[PDB]
C-alpha cells in the first residue's frame, strides 16, 4: 500500500481528517474486479461491456443496504429502539463492506 | 403470392432448392483458417416472429439438418467469434469477441423517400430502381478502384433495395474503426429529414466526387429528367429552387414558366448557374442530392452487425435474395426475381441437380462464378 | 566505433521499443535523467509559448538540443563514436523518465505529449533519404511514389492534396500506405485512395508515424506502472524518480 | 413432533466422527416459562464431490490424449470401476450437474458439466 509520508512540522491550522476505509471496495466496484471478470504481472481491468460479476455484486448490495438503512435513521420522530437497531446494521454493513478486501487479498 | 401459403411451401425450397454446397463454400472459406465456419454466427427468425441467434454448426450436414427441422422464415449471417456462439454460456465474460466479418453495405430504397415521387413507403417502380442501378455502379467501383477489394457481392434485398457483401480476407480482418472510416469515406449525403441542403461540395472535387459525378452524368438525363420529371410542377421544382441560393430563384421561376420540358428547365438551370463561380458546383450538389446513395454507417460499423442471408425468402414480396451479375446489371429486373411459390410450382412439375431445372439456376450460376473466383484467389495467393 | 560501440543505434529516431541492458554508473543515471527532465520541459514551455510549426519554436528547441547534446540532425558520415554516445543517452534517458512517469495518469499524460512534440520536430527534420531509412528500420513498410507514377495520378494528386499548386506539387513526393493506418486522413476524404494505398505527402504522413509511438508508448507507460514495485525498493533511485 | 431453536454455534469434529456436526443452542420450555440450553446432533452429512471431465481420453501411464470423445457416461464408468473400488467406496449416488468456476486453478473451464457424487 502507497503511503504518503508525514509531513513532519508544526500547523496552527485546521486539519482535516478523511476516511479512505471504503478504498478498496469502492475500486472493486467501480472497476468490476472480479474472480469471473479478470483474467489470470497486474491484470488489465475488465473491459466496460461486461457485465457485473459476482463480487462486485455483493459489496453493491451491502453499500445499497447500508445506504438504505441510513435513510431509514433519518426519518424524524422514530423509536429509539429501532434506532439503536437500524445504527448496530449500519456498523456491522460498513464493517462488512470495508473487511471484504481480505478475501482477495490476505 | 399468398403469405399464408408461406408456410407450406418453405420446408420443400429448404430441402430441395436453398443452395447449401455453395453455401458453405462460401462460408468456409476453403478451410484455410480452422474453426472460421464452425465459429460463425447464425440467426433464424421462425413462424410469430420468434428470434434466435447464436447459432452455430459443426460442418454442411448439422446446417442442413438443423435448417431443415427449424423451417425459419428470416436467415441472418453474423460474424465469426472467437468460440463457437453455440457455447457463448460457456465463454468467460468478456472472452467472447467478434474477430472477422465480411464488409456489408445496405442500400434501402426507403432511405430515398424525401426525393423520389413515383412511390413512397416499399413500393417500388421500373422508374425508380435505376437509383439502386447507379448505386450498385457509383459504390462498387469505388470498392474496386480505391480500396482495392477484389471479391464482392451483389444480393438483391427481396424488396426495397440491394446488399453488398464485401469477403477479401483483408476486408473481413478490419476492425471497428477501419469500417467506420470506409463508410464515411464512401458517404456524401449526409443529413436527416430536417435538412433540405444535404451535399455541401467543398471548391476542390475530390478524385472520388469526380468519378461518382461522372457515374451519376451517364443516368441523370433518364432518371431525373425523363422519368422521375423532377421539374414536372412547381410542387416539386420548388424544392429544387428550395436547394440553391435565393439570389437566382426569382431569375428562376420566370423561366421556369416559360418552359414546357424539364430538360428545358435543366438547360435553363445550368445556364442560369453559370451565368451566376463558386456555386459552379451547385447543379452537382442537386445531382448528387438526387441520385448518390444513402449509407447507413451504423449497418456497416459494427462487427455483429446480422444482415440478411443470401438465398432468403422475402416474408412479403416472397421473392428470392437473388445474386446480381455486375455486368448484365442494366439488365436486372426486381419484379422479375423468382418468387418461392413460382420455384415450388416449377420443382413439383418434372438428385444434386433439381435446382438447374427451375428459374434459379442463373442466380446460382452467379455465385457459383463468384466463389470460383474467391477459391481462385485463395489458390494463387 | 572505438572500444564497445555496435550497430544499436543505427538511427538518430527511435520509438524507445528495446529497454537498455547496460550497466551505468548512478552520476551517469542522475546526468541523463535530469537533461532529459531539462529538455521536456523545454519542449513543454516553448509550445505553450509559441506554435509549433513557427521558425521561433524550431529555433528555441534546436538550440536547447544543442545546449543539452542531445541527437536531433543526422550525420551522413558514419556512427561517429560521439554521435553514438548522444543516441546513447537518448536511449538511456527516456527509459529513466518513463520510469518517473508512469506513476499518475496526470504525469503520463505529460510525458506522452512533451515525448510526442520533441518526435514530431525531429522527425520535420528529417531529409527524405533519412526518413526512408528511419521507416525501413521500423518495419513501417511505407513507399515513397516513383516519379512515373505521379506523373501517371498527377491530376488526382493535385485534387487529393488541399491548397496544392501545380508547380509545388510538382517539387513534392509522396508516400504510399495500406488505408488502414491513414484513418484519420480518409475519414474526411482528404487524401486520394487507389488500390487500397493512400498517397500521403510528406507533411501528413508525420501524423501516422506519431500515432503509432503514440499507441506503443502508452503501452509502455502502462507495463512501468505495472513493474514499479520492484524499483521502490532501491533507495538510490527514490528520491529521484518519485 | 417438530422441535423449534435458536441456534447460535455449531462445533465440528473431522477426525473424531465423520459427518457429525453439533448445533448449541436456546430451546424454549414452558414447564419453566424458560428458554434452556439445548445440543442437536446432525449426522449423516455425506461428502460431495465433482469431477471434472476431460475433453478426449487421455491414457495416464503415457500421457498423450487419446482422441476419444468423453461423454459422462465414461466418467460414471470410470468412477465405479476404477476409483470407486480403489479407494474402498462402496455405495454413491452419482448425478450430472452444470456449474461454473472461476477461481485459480489452470485448465478448469468457466462453465461445464461435473459428475456430482455423493457418499
Ligand atoms: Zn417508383
Amino acid at each position: 500500500g502507497l503511503v504518503l509520508e508525514p509531513k513532519v512540522g508544526f500547523y496552527d491550522k485546521f486539519i482535516l481528517l478523511l476516511d479512505f476505509n471504503s478504498l478498496y471496495p469502492s475500486i472493486i466496484q467501480e472497476y468490476n474486479i472480479c474472480f469471473t471478470t479478470v483474467h489470470r504481472e497486474i491484470p488489465e481491468l475488465p473491459h466496460s461491456d461486461l457485465e457485473m460479476g459476482i463480487l462486485p455484486r455483493e459489496i453493491r448490495k451491502l453499500v445499497e443496504r447500508r445506504r438504505h438503512v441510513k435513510q431509514l435513521m433519518k426519518q424524524p420522530d422514530l423509536n429509539p429502539d429501532l434506532y439503536l437497531q437500524y445504527d448496530i446494521r449500519q456498523k456491522a454493513l460498513k464493517l462488512t463492506a470495508n473487511s471484504m478486501y481480505g478475501c482477495l487479498g490476505f | 403470392y399468398d403469405p399464408a401459403s408461406l408456410p407450406d411451401v418453405l420446408p420443400l425450397y429448404y430441402r430441395r432448392l436453398f443452395p447449401f454446397y455453395q453455401y458453405f463454400r462460401w462460408l468456409n472459406y476453403g478451410g484455410v483458417v480452422k474453426n472460421y465456419f464452425q465459429h460463425r454466427e447464425f440467426s433464424f427468425t421462425l413462424k410469430d416472429d420468434v428470434y434466435v441467434r447464436y447459432q452455430s454448426f459443426n460442418n454442411q450436414s448439422e446446417l442442413e439438418k438443423e435448417m431443415q427441422k427449424m423451417c425459419p422464415y428470416k436467415i441472418d449471417i453474423g460474424a465469426v467469434y472467437s468460440h463457437r456462439p453455440s457455447l457463448h454460456n460457456t465463454v468467460k465474460s468478456g472472452t467472447f469477441q467478434a474477430q472477422e466479418k465480411e464488409l456489408v453495405f445496405d442500400i434501402d430504397m426507403t432511405d430515398y423517400d424525401d426525393v423520389r415521387r413515383c412511390c413512397s413507403s416499399a413500393d417500388i417502380c421500373p422508374k425508380c430502381w435505376t437509383l439502386m442501378t447507379i448505386a450498385v455502379r457509383i459504390l462498387d467501383r469505388a470498392l474496386a478502384e480505391d480500396f482495392g477489394f477484389k471479391h464482392r457481392l451483389w444480393v438483391y434485398s427481396g424488396r426495397r433495395g440491394v446488399h453488398c457483401w464485401v469477403c477479401d480476407d483483408s476486408a473481413r480482418k478490419l476492425s471497428q474503426a477501419e469500417r467506420s472510416a470506409v463508410a464515411e469515406y464512401l458517404s456524401v449525403v449526409k443529413g436527416g429529414e430536417e435538412t433540405i441542403k444535404k451535399v455541401q461540395l467543398p471548391e476542390t472535387i475530390h478524385p472520388f466526387i469526380g468519378k461518382s459525378l461522372k457515374m451519376v452524368e451517364r443516368y441523370f438525363e433518364k432518371y431525373a429528367l425523363v422519368d422521375q420529371d423532377i421539374l414536372e410542377n412547381k410542387q416539386c421544382w420548388d424544392k429544387v429552387i428550395a436547394l440553391v441560393p435565393e439570389v437566382a430563384r426569382e431569375s428562376l421561376l420566370r423561366e421556369f414558366s416559360k418552359a414546357r420540358s424539364s430538360v428545358e428547365r435543366w438547360d435553363k438551370l445550368s445556364s442560369c448557374l453559370e451565368a451566376t463561380r463558386r456555386y459552379s458546383n451547385i447543379p452537382k450538389e442537386i445531382m448528387l442530392q438526387f441520385c448518390y446513395p444513402r449509407l447507413d454507417v451504423n449497418v456497416s460499423k459494427g462487427l455483429n452487425h446480422l444482415l440478411k442471408s443470401p438465398f432468403s425468402v422475402h416474408p412479403k414480396t416472397g421473392r428470392i435474395s437473388v445474386p446480381i451479375d455486375c455486368k448484365k446489371l442494366d439488365q436486372f429486373d426486381p419484379f422479375s426475381v423468382p418468387t418461392i411459390s413460382l420455384i415450388c410450382s416449377e420443382l413439383d412439375n418434372v438428385r444434386t441437380r433439381d435446382y438447374k431445372r427451375t428459374s434459379l439456376a442463373p442466380y446460382i450460376k452467379v455465385f457459383e462464378q463468384f466463389l470460383d473466383k474467391l477459391d481462385q484467389s485463395r489458390k494463387g495467393e | 566505433t572505438g572500444d564497445r560501440k555496435g550497430d544499436l543505434y543505427p538511427s538518430s529516431l527511435q520509438f524507445y521499443q528495446h529497454p537498455p541492458t547496460e550497466n551505468i554508473s548512478l552520476i551517469e543515471f542522475e546526468t541523463f535523467a535530469i537533461e532529459r527532465l531539462k529538455l521536456l520541459k523545454a519542449v513543454e514551455n516553448l509550445g505553450v509559448s509559441y506554435v509549433k510549426n513557427s521558425e521561433e519554436y524550431s529555433k528555441k528547441l534546436e538550440l536547447e538540443l544543442r545546449k543539452l547534446k542531445f541527437p536531433y540532425r543526422p550525420l551522413h558520415e558514419e556512427i561517429s563514436d560521439d554521435v553514438y554516445d548522444l543516441r546513447r543517452k537518448d536511449h538511456i534517458s527516456h527509459f529513466i523518465l518513463r520510469l518517473a512517469y508512469c506513476q499518475s495518469e496526470d504525469l503520463r499524460r505529460w510525458f506522452i505529449q512533451q515525448e510526442m512534440d520533441l518526435f514530431k520536430f525531429r522527425f520535420g527534420l528529417l531529409t527524405k533519404e533519412s526518413v526512408q531509412e528511419f521507416l525501413k528500420l521500423n518495419d513501417l513498410q511505407y513507399v515513397a511514389i516513383s516519379e512515373d507514377e505521379k506523373n501517371m495520378h498527377k491530376e488526382d494528386l493535385m485534387n487529393s492534396s488541399f491548397g496544392l499548386s501545380l508547380t509545388k506539387m510538382e517539387d513534392t513526393e509522396f508516400y504510399k500506405v495500406p488505408f488502414q493506418a491513414a484513418l484519420d486522413l480518409v475519414r474526411p476524404r482528404k487524401v486520394f485512395l487507389w488500390r487500397g494505398f493512400a498517397f500521403i505527402p510528406h507533411k501528413d504522413i508525420v501524423s501516422i508515424v506519431l500515432n503509432d509511438f503514440r499507441a506503443k508508448l502508452s503501452k509502455a507507460l502502462a507495463l512501468s506502472a505495472r513493474s514499479l514495485p520492484v524499483v521502490q525498493s532501491d533507495e538510490r533511485l527514490q528520491p529521484l524518480l518519485n | 413432533q417438530v422441535f423449534r431453536f435458536y441456534w447460535l454455534d455449531a462445533y465440528e469434529d473431522q477426525y473424531s466422527q465423520p459427518g457429525v456436526v453439533y448445533l448449541f443452542g436456546k430451546v424454549w420450555i414452558e414447564s419453566a416459562d424458560a428458554y434452556v440450553s439445548c445440543c442437536v446432533s446432525v449426522k449423516n452429512i455425506e461428502r460431495t464431490v465433482y469431477l471434472l471431465p476431460r475433453e478426449n481420453r487421455v491414457q495416464l501411464s503415457t500421457g498423450k490424449d487419446t482422441g476419444a470423445p468423453v461423454s459422462m457416461m465414461h466418467v460414471y464408468q470410470e468412477f465405479n470401476e476404477a476409483v470407486a473400488e480403489k479407494y474402498k467406496i462402496m455405495k454413491f449416488k452419482s448425478k450430472k450437474v452444470d456449474k461454473d468456476y472461476a477461481f485459480e486453478i489452470p485448465d478448469v473451464p468457466a462453465s461445464s458439466e461435473y459428475l456430482e457424487v455423493r457418499y
